[PDB]
């Protein structure tokens, strides 16, 4: 009935809903775009960013650098959290995982705040996320920086910062990156599910996690109690994509479809943006250029690298190296190739037959792509010069990528090419501004646009419909376009950061069982439809009632057939009154009096007993409880 | 403040507007004073509110604000609780029970408090709401006489299991606060751990492992036998019993519990490692799980055991062995750590030390350190084990050289104690031939040094040993026992304190001294004190805090024979002075002194600052003899006299010790100074630093200087780091750091290259290891970067302490070639 919406990014979202006796946590999520206001971590100390003017103010001037217009803080970049102070986290029953992605912040949530319920999650999306919490602790971890800028978040100084600084909101709130001793203890945390499976919280509430088709382990989550269903749309994809595609049939008869996770930048096709990519670089290194693809070590980087070994092979460019630098990165491919039968019916298909799924297990065995750790391992000794490189974090503010920015950012020749379209392209390259390198974006979402979202409302038909307010506007660059909006029959309500919503969801009816003991006792009538009478003592475990076995009436009893059928069922001496609109009955044993009102009866005894036991019982003879 | 969060909440909007107001304010913390004002407007608010959400949220506010600094929350309990009794909303009533606990926490010393808290409590006890049951049963464990026990007991039974998980935790948290338990809640908690819930299970059988604790020897009947059974028996029964549990948390807290209890019966004990009081191989089943920190649990719980059970042990020694080939590596450890634990009890068996031999073939540098303590503790009872423990250790000693030193002192206890077996092993190793004088080997050779160490340990125990010596043998003997006599035991075949102390009173009494004599003494007894330092380990410290201080008194007079030397402003020259750099070199020593030692007391500091305020008054003079400018002079002049009245304000306890002083005269003529003329308080600063007197420098106790000694890249006999064009070379950095109280927060790591550029790290607290007190142990790797040289040059790498901004290095500088080719 209600919903905590802790985090107003549409792509992360954290939403509590206080429903029935359980506060379900669905997706964690973590604002990775507050650190594209911090100077990037570099792994070695570049002279041009160490040497960057500082940014003048009237009183400070060490906490704040000015590179080409944009100021940026000279400090470890810091992350945005979900508002964890507006609900009591140790309130939270359940945290659903969707994504790999919406998996981050979680050792905030499990060890700061107090937390003590469970984590529920698909065995894919707990190891991909682990890989990237690794990754994201390494390269933060890797040449640490001191946290000394404060000043800048005050709110009187905040306002007087030029545009990127002070837009930023909940300033306060942000914080450095989690140690690996919490993230450690927060995977022990988890609770491995598996798709369509049926976890039962505390016998009140059912949640299955189903197939997202987005990513490996991705997941949309049903809730539901029996007669009332919650369904939560995360990130997901209707495509061609590896993982089993969607199973939008059980998001049918839906209460509540609290909708999140829709794609960004609509208006691009993602196969027209992969060829784009593809074709960019092979023009790139055609010329002898290098090229370099921030990415995450897991997300995209497998179908573009599908691509790029179909279109290789074509292009004549087989000589050229394919890199990847990750920490994670064997760990990536390795666990990207056993998840087999996470996958579509084409690609699981290759379990029958001994071949491992992905083909760029045959790009590692006729030493195409080559995967390393770091950069100072034996990648130095094995790098040649045009040559393709996917590293580092898309943020361009850790990891492998900063280096490789600092070393080619000085040729028009290479070229840096952005397929993650969480960060914003030209707020990532804002400390490199000046650079000559060939800066290209076409970003590769396959998540749900409008039209494929307007069209599963129409085929699933939910009575409500929650989402991001960023959702019912069309987006800011645009603002002129009606299709890129949530379009529903209802209204589609929406939220913002830190609102709550009270969903009008709210029925009676809760089921309960009724055990054969008690059913032989409880025997049915026939009204104008049957109905019986139940007396019997309830029994409550574990949230689920059972009925163990130990005012109203109804039926037709008209003035006429009052007086007349009962007229001498056992009795005598009776006299009729004539009052208006019925008719009063009296006995002359004892002044025994029967009453009758529009639709109502009553018996009256005057100092008799015995039998009124019996008069209650003779108009018991045509009386229900309807 | 008060009036404006009113004001402010007063004209936002009842939703959204005022919440977002609200959660503005509980970021920014409240002072304790103004804690009342808040809170009644606070509480007024929700008074007029009328939505569930902002009123939570006013609750958890206020709640909050209960533990802000002293801050005495015992008149705004009464609002508080009246406003829970009337308050509806269940999210609201479990968020204001948990602000009254917070209260109630806040102050435990009040009891009348805490009786109107469980009372009020109890009330809201029924509720329907499990949040709200929870809240109660917490404020019952947290607060309560010490009836309480049986309100609690009641909630076993209740229907949600996080109710009951809440009351098994308001028990156990009852006892831990020093409540005794009664034995009627075992038969409670024994129901519970057939829960179908994981965490009902877990608390019941924490709970079951608390009574038993709490009443081991009472006597407890089985319901089907009559058989009379003590109850940590039954107890030790029930838990073994969990360790077959389905949930892995569960088996975890199972094996913990059966760790921490000892009091059981022998033959219990025994039970659970025999295959076939349901105990019977619980253990078994709890030591090869799919889980490893099951494993690693049942490992701790088979250690404490086998401490309280020698011969428990002697059954585990077998199991714990063949835990050793477990290829998780933390699982190893922990197997390691132990059997090193219950090394004293037992003696390993032939065919499980055949097993442990076959296994033991480590490549990291814990494990490897963990395996050579673990044989320095070890028993063996077979000198074949010897044998092939000798093989694998000259095996680790030709693969690893770092690894020598701890190879050597295992060896050398490994010996002490097994003399008897080493004893036909010393021909066998010695390689002795009977009718041959043999050649005699390289003296260098770390294996056979190794050989030596270990034949001599056992030497010392066992007369037999020096016969069968060869010639070559005994002259070896006689070296190492003269070079390493920390290894090789002995076989059968204060002045310094007196003279610091006369040295400081030397210099102290001649100070009525000619400038001449007085820097001619103070150089005499700071060469004196740099050598004692050198001679001496343990006042290496004081004499180089002692030698340091008379540096800065020699360079401050050696400054005023200059100025004395100096003439009128125009006329000066730059190229002949010294002075300005006698106040930066004093400026970088008082640093020196302050930070880059130990055990240094404020009597020490008052007057490293006094040094300081000197620098600084001379820098000033120095500075003034050379500028013509005005308005920088008055910047500087002010600038020096507000340095002197924060030191002044820091320093007013220590004034009275200060007689004499720069700083005391300065003082006695306050607003003259302040108020005066620039050059004429640059003239009256340089009669009165000339006239200062030298302060006493009172000796702490103990010091020490803090020391570090780079050991990994060592001398530059390798051959250059090729392959680093443009790309990264990681240079791993292993430091032993010397008396550091906070390393990490101040130790830096310095890179310089063969340009001007300067590279500057600060380690992360996980590269420093604490191995000693006193005694750090710094492990990182350090990334270079730079583009093509023609030939190889050679970069300095070097340790730096920070201090607060500002460096000061502290290490020798080390060089290391590299040689970035392209490609």
């Amino acid at each position: 009935m209600k919903l905590y919406c802790l985090s107003g990014h549409p792509t992360l979202p954290c939403n509590v809903l206080k429903f029935k006796s359980t506060t379900i946590m669905l997706d964690c999520g973590l604002d990775m775009t507050s650190t594209l206001n911090f100077l990037p971590l570099p792994l070695v100390q570049s002279p041009r960013l160490s040497n960057l003017p500082g940014w003048s103010l009237k009183d400070l001037d060490k906490e704040l650098k000015e590179c080409s217009g944009h100021v940026f803080v000279d400090s470890v970049p810091e992350f945005c959290l979900p508002e964890t102070e507006l609900i009591d986290l140790s309130t939270v029953d359940v945290i659903l995982i969707s994504n790999y992605h919406c998996m981050m912040a979680l050792p905030y949530i499990t060890e700061h705040t107090g937390f003590t319920g469970t984590v529920y999650a698909t065995e894919p999306t707990v190891q991909i996320g682990r890989l990237l919490m690794e990754e994201l602790v390494n390269f933060i971890e890797r040449v640490p920086k001191a946290q000394s800028a404060s000043l800048w978040k005050n709110k009187d100084i905040q306002r007087l910062l030029p545009s990127p600084l002070k837009d930023a909101v909940e300033v306060s709130t942000w914080r450095r990156c989690y140690t690996m001793q919490e993230v450690n203890s927060a995977l022990s945390k988890i609770q491995l599910v598996g798709y369509s499976q049926k976890i039962e919280l505390f016998g009140a509430v059912q949640v299955t996690p189903l197939s997202s088709g987005y990513a490996l382990g991705s997941s949309n989550w049903i809730i539901q109690s029996h007669y009332e269903k919650v369904s939560y749309v995360s990130g997901s994809s209707l495509l061609t994509t590896h993982p089993q595609p969607m199973d939008q049939a059980s998001l049918k008869n839906s209460d509540v479809l609290v909708l999140t996770g829709l794609t960004q930048i609509p208006t691009a096709n993602p196969d027209g943006m992969v060829g784009e990519f593809c074709s960019n670089l092979a023009l790139t290194v055609r010329n002898g250029g290098n090229v370099l693809v921030p990415c995450y070590p897991s997300g995209v980087i497998y179908d573009l690298l599908e691509c790029l070994y179909q279109y290789i092979d074509s292009a004549g460019l087989s000589s050229v190296p394919l890199y990847f630098i990750s920490p994670v990165a064997n760990s990536s491919l390795e666990f990207s190739q056993i998840f087999a039968e996470w996958l579509c019916h084409n690609k699981q298909s290759k379990v029958y037959l001994p071949e491992p799924p992905f083909p760029h297990a045959e790009l590692i065995q006729t030493n195409k792509l080559k995967h390393y750790p770091s950069i100072h391992g034996d990648f130095s000794n094995d790098f040649r010069q045009p040559c393709v490189v996917f590293t580092g974090h898309p943020s361009l503010r850790f990891g492998d990528v900063v280096h490789f920015m600092e070393l080619w950012g000085k040729s028009s020749l290479n070229t840096v090419i952005f397929t993650e379209p969480d960060f914003s392209y030209l707020e990532a390259l804002a400390p490199y501004q000046p650079l000559a390198m060939k800066c290209i974006y076409c970003p590769i979402d396959t998540r749900l646009n409008f039209i494929q979202v307007s069209k599963l409302l129409k085929e699933v038909q939910p009575l409500h419909v929650v989402c991001p307010e960023q959702y019912t506007q069309p987006p800011p660059a645009q603002s002129h376009r009606m299709d890129l909006m949530i379009d529903c029959q209802p209204p589609a309500m929406s939220y913002r950061r830190a609102e709550v919503l009270a969903l009008p969801f709210k029925r009676r009816y809760e089921k309960i069982e009724i055990m054969p003991e008690l059913a032989d006792s409880l025997v049915p009538m026939e009204i104008k439809i049957s109905l019986a009478t139940v007396s019997a003592v309830l029994h409550t475990k574990d949230n689920k009632h059972l009925l163990q076995p130990p005012p109203l009436l109804s039926g037709s009893i008209p003035v006429e057939q009052f007086v007349q059928t009962l007229e001498k069922h056992g009795f005598s001496d009776i006299k009729v009154e004539d009052t208006a609109k019925g008719h009063i009955v009296l006995l002359q044993e004892a002044e025994t009096l029967i009453q009758i009102e529009e639709d109502s009866t009553h018996i009256i005894c005057d100092n008799d007993e015995m039998l009124r036991v019996r008069l209650r019982d003779l108009v018991l003879k045509f009386l229900q409880k309807f | 403040k008060s009036a404006a969060l009113h004001i402010d909440l007063c004209k936002a909007t009842s939703p959204a507007d005022a919440l977002q107001y609200l959660l503005q304010f509980a970021r920014k913390p409240v002072e304790a004073e103004s804690v009342e004002g808040v809170v009644r407007i606070l509480l007024e608010h929700y008074y007029k509110e009328n939505d569930p959400s902002v009123r939570l949220k006013i609750a958890s506010l206020l709640g909050l604000l209960s533990k802000t600094a002293g801050f005495s929350p015992d008149c705004i309990m009464d609002d508080a609780i009246n406003i829970l009794q009337n308050e509806k909303s269940h999210q609201v009533l479990a968020q204001l029970l948990d602000t009254l606990l917070a209260i109630g926490t806040k102050l435990p010393e009040n009891q009348a408090i805490q009786m109107r808290l469980v009372d009020v409590a109890c009330k809201h006890l029924t509720d329907t709401s499990h949040g709200v049951r929870n809240k109660c049963l917490q404020l019952l464990g947290n607060l309560g006489s010490l009836d309480v026990q049986k309100i609690i007991g009641d909630y076993f039974s209740d229907q949600d299991p996080r109710v009951r998980t809440a009351a098994i935790k308001a028990m156990l948290q009852l006892h831990e606060r020093g409540l005794k338990l009664h034995q009627t809640i075992y038969n409670q908690a024994c129901k519970l751990l057939s829960d179908d819930y994981e965490q009902v299970r877990s608390a019941a059988v924490q709970l079951i492992w608390v009574v038993s604790q709490l009443y081991p020897e009472s006597i407890v009947p089985i319901p089907s036998s009559n058989e009379e059974i003590r109850l940590v028996d039954d107890a030790f029964g029930k838990i073994c019993h969990m360790v077959s549990d389905g949930s892995w948390v569960v088996r975890v807290q199972a094996a913990k519990l059966l760790g921490s209890m000892e009091q059981v019966s022998s033959h219990f004990l025994e039970q659970t490692l025999d295959k076939k009081s349901g105990a019977c191989g619980a253990f078994v089943h709890g030591l090869e799980d799919e889980m490893y920190e099951v494993r690693i649990a049942a490992v701790e719980a088979l250690c404490m055991l086998a401490q309280s059970s020698p011969s428990f042990a002697e059954k585990c020694l077998d199991f714990l062995v063949d835990m050793f080939n477990d290829e998780i590596e933390e699982v190893r450890l922990q197997s390691i750590h132990t059997m090193r634990k219950i090394s004293n009890n037992i003696t390993l068996r032939e065919d499980q030390l055949d097993t442990v031999l076959a296994v033991l073939e480590d490549s990291s540098r814990d494990i490897r350190e963990a395996l050579h303590e673990l044989l320095c503790c070890t028993n063996v009872s077979t000198k074949e084990g010897i044998h092939l423990a000798l093989v694998e250790l000259l095996k680790n000693l030709t693969k690893y050289p770092t690894d020598r030193d701890s190879i050597w002192k295992c060896l050398k206890f490994l010996g002490s104690r097994h003399p008897t077996l080493v004893l036909p092993l010393v021909p066998e190793l010695l390689s002795t031939h009977p009718f041959f004088d043999t050649a005699e080997p390289d003296m260098d050779d770390p294996a056979y040094i190794a050989v030596l160490v270990l034949i001599f340990n056992a030497a010392k125990t066992c007369p037999t040993m020096p016969a069968l010596f060869s010639d070559h043998t005994f002259r070896h003997y006689a070296y190492l026992r003269d070079s390493l006599s920390h290894l090789v035991p002995a076989l059968r075949l204060d002045p310094s304190q007196q003279f610091l102390q006369q040295s400081l009173e030397r210099v102290y009494s001649l100070q009525h001294l000619d400038p001449q004599g007085a820097q001619e003494l103070l150089e005499f007894t700071i060469r004196d004190l740099q050598r004692l330092g050198e001679l001496q380990s343990e006042l290496a410290g004081v004499a180089d805090f002692s030698a340091t201080y008379l540096r800065c008194q020699l360079l401050l007079i050696k400054a005023l024979q200059e100025k004395l030397w100096n003439v009128a402003a125009p006329l000066y020259l730059k190229q002949s002075d010294l002075a300005s750099a006698a106040a930066k070199q004093i400026m970088e020593e008082t640093y020196k002194m302050e930070f880059m030692y130990s055990g240094v007391e404020n009597k020490q500091v008052v007057i490293i600052h006094h040094m300081r305020l000197q620098a600084k008054a001379l820098q000033l003079i120095v500075t003034a003899r050379t500028t013509r400018g005005l308005d920088p002079l008055f910047g500087m002049c002010e600038k020096f006299l507000q340095e002197v009245d924060f030191f002044q304000r820091y320093f007013i306890a220590d004034l009275p010790h200060l007689q004499d002083s720069f700083v005391d005269k300065l003082l006695d003529l306050m607003p003259r100074l302040m108020t005066s003329k620039p050059a004429e308080v640059v003239k009256i600063l340089q009669t009165m630093l000339r006239q200062s007197a030298f302060l006493h420098l009172p000796l702490p106790e103990q010091i020490h200087k803090a020391s570090a000694t780079i050991i990994e890249p060592a001398g530059e006999s390798d051959n250059p780091l090729r392959f680093t064009s443009g790309l990264v070379v990681a240079l791993d950095v292993d430091a032993t750091l010397e008396h550091v109280q906070d390393p990490q927060n101040t130790v830096k790591v310095q890179v310089l290259y063969p340009d001007g550029q300067a590279q500057m790290i600060h380690p992360k607290p996980a590269d420093f290891r604490n191995p000693g007190p006193g005694r750090h142990r710094l492990i990182t790797q350090v990334y270079l970067s730079h583009t093509a040289w023609t030939e190889a040059c050679q970069v300095e790498v070097r340790l730096l302490l920070a201090y607060n901004e500002g460096t000061i290095p502290f290490s020798k500088p080390v060089k290391v070639y590299i040689m970035p080719k392209p490609a």
